[PDB]
RNA sequence: UUAAAGGUUUAUACCUUCCCAGGUAACAAACCAACCAAC
């Protein structure tokens, strides 16, 4: 028993062969079933034959007799077929309304996540089909992490170095960061968990959280977990008010937080806000100052990963009392300052899929580029509150969507808030950014932010640009352009205070060629987000959709806080590069 | 051959009046399948047979219950009713008398076994339902004896068990008897040899035996089932010392029993247009109906309100889904309208009252949510008194 | 049984041998418009019968299967239906004792081990701040349970203890705050 | 029904009543018309009603030989299980303190009650209170059976560990007591 | 009011018997499932 997904009518009709088992009113379930392939009709026990050794599994074949369902080779004389008359015999059928398009629902309950004609389907349909499609998007990466072999460590050849020998007849996960293992230790007739890893090209180069003495045996599979179904919406809904609801500002604050106390009085007129936030202008300097400035307000801050919300913890630490704060853990090290597992605490700090059931006064969505509609929907049906403070921006890196092949997710199908402050605009903006001199922020004002970003710091004249194709060569799952790394490492040698530069790129394998020739620290794009360093150095190494996304390249060259050296691929950004040029030696 | 078995020891859960944990005897599959093939047969016709002492398989309903009160009055001179229960039948039991009990129930195998077939068979017997090894909690005791409740001729073998008991008791009575005093020449003719024949004949005597059987079957009449007992005597000759009385039971019971069995287990009766004061937890009661009286079997209405309020499943805490659990109960309850007491017949009204809030209550979930309509007519007669009348009625 | 097709045949037929039997025709004729009418019901009294026998199947399939929507959603609440019907007898009940430790534990006091009915045996509480202290203990007696225990010990979370007059508002602070205490039955 | 071969026959003279009803001869020549299709819708008759009671029992057979193929399949399922279980638990048996006391038979037979007396290798008593502890488990070492045996572990109702020198008499109230202790055989 | 009986097949109508189909009701026997009571 439960509601169509169409139509809210009560049902219990649910599509077999449809992975997520929506619920589909009798006709919504007709249409399901006469315009797809799904046929297999599950509700109280299954519309299957209940003859022994049968297979009929279709409810177009089913007849309902005596007390049972048949198919037509094994039914009893007096029947009426299962199908019939438009609509599927069951629960509720009384009480139905139908829909007159099921085309949305059919698409995205037979897409493979493949294109990105789905995921803007799944941003741009119904709130309860945007709920249906995340269930069933993450339902399908989860599956398809299951689709890789199992990696067994055959030799240990030495330590940060091991030898893995694969599952036959599956394909082999690509090795990056965005792909998270789990040891396994072999034991009489079970396994214990050893941790999670990830890996590198070397052999193979492995990077455990807990560091261990892992020996021929222990093996790594893509941890996978039960996805949950649905109830709360992506967004709750707008309510616009003419004063501050809940809220009681202080009526003491310093110049540190005074620029933003018109932007937390409009958090106060609203039941939630959107919040865009260049890089380097005080993002968490904004949250954490909404809890001073309403000092009694309960507020919940929350984020998709571990490392953001200790970031909030860090930033909270420096401004909030210590006593009145809490981080959640569930039973990866983390924040570890604040007392753990307090829901009840005025400031509660967790991520997403361990948020306690709980009220509060604020709630604090932070990185919400990396949020998807389902961390969005989970929280509101895990946190009531009166108002709500999201926090990103479309300028930079999403959630990574493993399964997607074909074209370029765009940020206003991110999630329902990236979508909104796409379309509509963000609620509150901060123009101000203090990390990146102009050069950089001038740069990306124009690329991405509608020339809204203005620069706190001035031209640093350290802001460098070349263009060299190189050679791009690629191994199994990422690309290396070794001329590009060869030009890095002459302009070190004509520069020698450039070696206290980072190198990053949008791949690992470059990174990982670089760190072994010209010594720097590595990072990559996606990974190199919420940090910063003094000067960077950034390699395109191809041309790819990968490696020319605008979101990507907006976070790319901003990790620098003097200078920056770009060696580029691609004539297009290039030219955007408002850096000074070089010829090539 | 001798195949020892292992009888797991399950524990009940279920309604009753007093804190003690019962359990019960989940025995092997062997042991039913080889006693099925001798007392499949043998029992079937106990069951089956109307008007005997043993009133095993005959039902309460359309008359029975009347049948059998009726048998047991059968032309006894100065008739009381009296009635006992032994306070340990099952775990209290020597092994004598259940080999004796299990020797009378092989006697019917006279042609289809040698003597060395009915030796096996009740060594088969002996050792898994007499001494067998019991599964409790994990780990094998050695059980002492009495009777496994739970194997295939438990009833049956308790009604002999009281018909011995019975007859001992008789012949008890009997023997200590004056002797001179007895100014009945045929009783003293009986007692002389009842004596001889017990202490100084070796072989059967059938005359007196027969003899001896009428007897009893003239002075006192039994309706046995399982432990339980309901007895018409002549009371002048219990009085007399003739025939057995309740001290004589209790004597018996304290020297072959190793049990003293007190007043709160045995009750008499000396008006019998009343009936037995309790046989299988039924009251008696003598009503009217279509122009006789007849006998009517009762409850305890606590018993009645407590399985109608407490309940072992939680879907039957609602009622919707449960209603011919309530049906049930008000067949079983129908007898209380007769009672002088108002309460009683009061607790068979608020069944029937119960029964078709029930109804309506399903027929709306219906109607309302999924517009459908379930009423019909047959369950009319659910909730009036007829279809509950007719199950006391003799015609079926 | 009236919106089928046949019915319009029997219709038609019991309008033609309305009009043979008013107008008295022939003989053979109206047997003719006999022969044609009660075979008439022997495929309507056949076909108006299986489906008949259909709609009630329908309806108590509908109800077999309603009340097993309904059996396997029941034993799936069990832990909230349970709980909320007792505080709700609990609540009719009106009983000063329960009730007194229902508003104990609902705010802050709640104790260690089960309630002793003994004259003698020992109770531990644990008191979370000094309103319920206000509350419940007044110097060397504690009211609790409808009943008067006598302090014998009182110590605070950090397992130091603490001397009954010391208690007060003025080192509020200087408690630790969730204070046990310890008492025996008078 | 409709390969049959009635249908065939039924169909034609159906046709041929059609085709002559519209022309419309005469009585006299109708009446072979309307009798042949009155004998046809007989024949159909027989062979239907002689072929839609047969596809009944086919079906019933059909199940029937299919529940004793299961029935068949599950009966060898239970005998490898019950093979396997008496071969398992063979060998635990303890084979050579078990041969000696067996040869010692006049005959060979011993009762079973002292097989595990004489042989076992590991004892578990089970204690109700801390008085009957004394009498009979007291110690790190206790004798039973006419042996010595070593305690090695003792666990509670709830099976969790308790140290030997916890067992005392004034903290006998703070334990759960049918206390299991299980010792092994020592020499 | 129209000599008699007998003869044949065919058409019609009635009655009777058998057989083959279709529906209604009853009775019983089996099987399956849920529930209640007693020792
Ligand atoms: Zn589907
Ligand atoms: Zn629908
Ligand atoms: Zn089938």
């Amino acid at each position: 028993v439960g509601a169509c997904v169409l139509c809210n009518s009560q049902t219990s009709l649910r599509c077999g062969a449809c992975i997520r088992r929506p619920f589909l009113c009798c006709k919504c379930c007709y249409d399901h079933v006469i315009s797809t392939s799904h046929k297999l009709v599950l509700s109280v026990n299954p519309y299957v034959c209940n003859a022994p050794g049968c297979d009929v599994t279709d409810v177009t074949q089913l007849y309902l007799g005596g007390m049972s369902y048949y198919c037509k080779s094994h039914k009893p004389p007096i029947s009426f077929p299962l199908c019939a008359n438009g609509q599927v015999f069951g629960l509720y059928k009384n009480t139905c309304v139908g829909s007159d398009n099921v085309t949305d629902f059919n698409a995205i309950a037979t897409c493979d996540w493949t294109n990105a004609g789905d995921y803007i389907l799944a941003n741009t349909c119904t709130e309860r089909l945007k709920l249906f499609a995340a269930e069933t998007l993450k339902a399908t990466e989860e599956t398809f992490k299951l689709s890789y072999g199992i990696a067994t460590v055959r030799e240990v050849l030495s330590d940060r170095e091991l030898h893995l020998s694969w599952e036959v007849g599956k394909p082999r996960p690509p090795l990056n960061r965005n792909y998270v293992f789990t040891g396994y230790r072999v034991t009489k007739n079970s396994k214990v968990q050893i941790g999670e890893y990830t890996f590198e090209k070397g052999a193979v180069v492995y990077r455990g959280t807990t560091t261990y003495k892992l020996n021929v045996g222990d093996y790594f599979v893509l941890t996978s977990h039960t996805v949950m179904p649905l109830s709360a919406p992506t967004l709750v809904p707008q309510e616009h008010y003419v004063r501050i609801t809940g809220l009681y500002p202080t009526l003491n604050i310093s110049d540190e937080f005074s620029s933003n106390v018109a932007n937390y009085q409009k958090v106060g007129m609203q039941k939630y806000s959107t919040l865009q936030g260049p890089p380097g202008t005080g993002k968490s300097h904004f949250a954490i100052g909404l809890a001073l400035y309403y000092p009694s307000a309960r507020i919940v801050y929350t984020a998709c990963s571990h490392a953001a919300v200790d970031a909030l913890c860090e930033k909270a630490l420096k401004y909030l009392p210590i006593d009145k704060c809490s981080r959640i853990i569930p039973a990866v090290e983390c924040f570890d300052k604040f007392k753990v597992n307090s829901t009840l605490e005025q400031y509660v700090f967790c991520t997403v899929n361990a948020l306690p059931e709980t009220t509060a006064d604020i709630v604090v969505f932070d990185e919400i580029s990396m949020a998807t509609n389902y961390d969005l929907s989970v929280v509101n049906a895990r946190l009531r509150a009166k108002h709500y403070v999201y926090i990103g921006d479309p300028a930079q890196l999403p959630a990574p969507r493993t399964l997607l092949t074909k074209g370029t997710l765009e940020p206003e199908y991110f999630n329902s808030v990236c979508r909104l402050m796409k379309t509509i605009g963000p609620d509150m903006f901060l123009g101000t950014c203090r990390r990146c001199p102009a050069e950089i922020v001038d740069t990306v004002s124009a690329l991405v932010y509608d020339n809204k970003l203005k620069a706190h710091k001035d031209k640093s004249a350290q802001c460098f640009k070349m263009f060299y194709k190189g050679v791009i060569t690629h191994d199994v799952s990422s690309a290396i352009n070794r001329p590009q790394i060869g030009v890095v490492r002459e302009f070190l040698t004509r520069n020698p205070a450039w070696r206290k530069a980072v190198f990053i790129s949008p791949y690992n394998s470059q990174n990982a060629v670089a760190s072994k020739i010209l010594g720097l620290p590595t990072q990559t794009v996606d990974s190199s987000q919420g940090s910063e360093y003094d000067y960077v150095i950034f390699t395109q190494t191809t041309e790819t959709a990968h490696s020319c996304n605008v979101n990507r390249f907006n976070v790319a060259i901003t990790r620098a806080k003097v200078g920056i050296l770009c060696i580029m691929s691609d004539r297009d950004l290039y030219d955007k590069l408002q850096f000074t040029s070089l010829e090539i030696p | 051959n001798v195949i020892p078995t292992i009888t797991q020891m399950n524990l009940k859960y279920a309604i009753s009046a007093k804190n003690r944990a019962r359990t019960v005897a989940g025995v092997s599959i062997c042991s039913t399948m080889t006693n099925r093939q001798f007392h499949q047969k043998l029992l079937k016709s106990i069951a089956a047979t109307r008007g005997a002492t043993v009133v095993i398989g005959t039902s309460k309903f359309y008359g029975g219950w009347h049948n059998m009160l009726k048998t047991v009055y059968s032309d006894v001179e100065n008739p009381h009713l009296m009635g006992w229960d032994y306070p340990k039948c099952d775990r209290a039991m020597p092994n004598m008398l259940r080999i004796m009990a299990s020797l009378v129930l092989a006697r019917k195998h006279t042609t289809c076994c040698s003597l060395s077939h009915r030796f096996y068979r009740l060594a088969n017997e002996c050792a898994q339902v007499l001494s067998e090894m019991v599964m409790c909690g994990g780990s094998l005791y050695v059980k002492p004896g009495g009777t496994s409740s739970g194997d295939a001729t438990t009833a049956y073998a308790n009604s002999v068990f009281n018909i011995c008991q019975a007859v001992t008791a008789n012949v008890n009575a009997l023997l200590s008897t004056d002797g001179n005093k007895i100014a009945d020449k045929y009783v003293r003719n009986l007692q002389h040899r009842l004596y001889e024949c017990l202490y100084r004949n070796r072989d059967v005597d059938t005359d007196f035996v027969n003899e001896f059987y009428a007897y009893l079957r003239k002075h006192f009449s039994m309706m046995i089932l399982s432990d339980d007992a309901v007895v018409c005597f002549n009371s002048t000759y219990a009085s007399q010392g003739l025939v057995a009385s309740i001290k004589n039971f209790k004597s018996v019971l304290y020297y072959q029993n190793n049990v003293f069995m007190s007043e709160a287990k045995c009750w008499t009766e000396t008006d019998l247009t009343k009936g037995p004061h309790e046989f299988c937890s039924q009251h008696t009661m003598l009503v009217k109906q279509g122009d006789d009286y007849v006998y009517l079997p009762y409850p305890d209405p606590s018993r009645i309100l407590g399985a109608g309020c407490f309940v072992d499943d939680i879907v039957k805490t609602d009622g919707t889904l449960m209603i011919e659990r309530f049906v049930s109960l008000a067949i079983d309850a129908y007898p209380l309208t007769k009672h002088p007491n108002q309460e009683y017949a009061d607790v068979f009204h608020l069944y029937l009252q119960y029964i078709r809030k029930l109804h309506d209550e399903l027929t709306g979930h219906m109607l309302d949510m999924y517009s459908v309509m379930l009423t019909n007519d047959n369950t009319s007669r659910y909730w009036e008194p007829e279809f509950y009348e007719a199950m006391y009625t003799p015609h079926t | 049984f009236s919106s089928l097709p046949s019915y319009a045949a029997f219709a038609t037929a019991q309008e033609a041998y309305e009009q043979a039997v008013a107008n008295g025709d022939s003989e053979v004729v109206l047997k003719k418009l006999k022969k044609s009418l009660n075979v008439a019901k022997s495929e309507f009294d056949r076909d108006a019968a299986m489906q008949r026998k259909l709609e009630k199947m329908a309806d108590q399939a509908m109800t077999q299967m309603y009340k097993q929507a309904r059996s396997e959603d029941k034993r799936a609440k069990v832990t909230s239906a349970m709980q909320t019907m007792l505080f709700t007898m609990l609540r009719k009940l009106d009983n000063d004792a329960l009730n007194n430790i229902i508003n104990n534990a609902r705010d802050g006091c709640v104790p260690l081990n089960i309630i002793p009915l003994t004259t003698a045996a020992k109770l531990m509480v644990v008191i979370p701040d000094y309103n319920t202290y206000k509350n419940t203990c007044d110097g060397t007696t504690f009211t609790y349970a409808s009943a008067l225990w006598e302090i014998q010990q009182v110590v605070d979370a950090d397992s130091k203890i603490v001397q009954l007059s010391e208690i007060s508002m003025d080192n509020s602070p200087n408690l630790a705050w969730p204070l046990i205490v310890t008492a025996l039955r008078a």
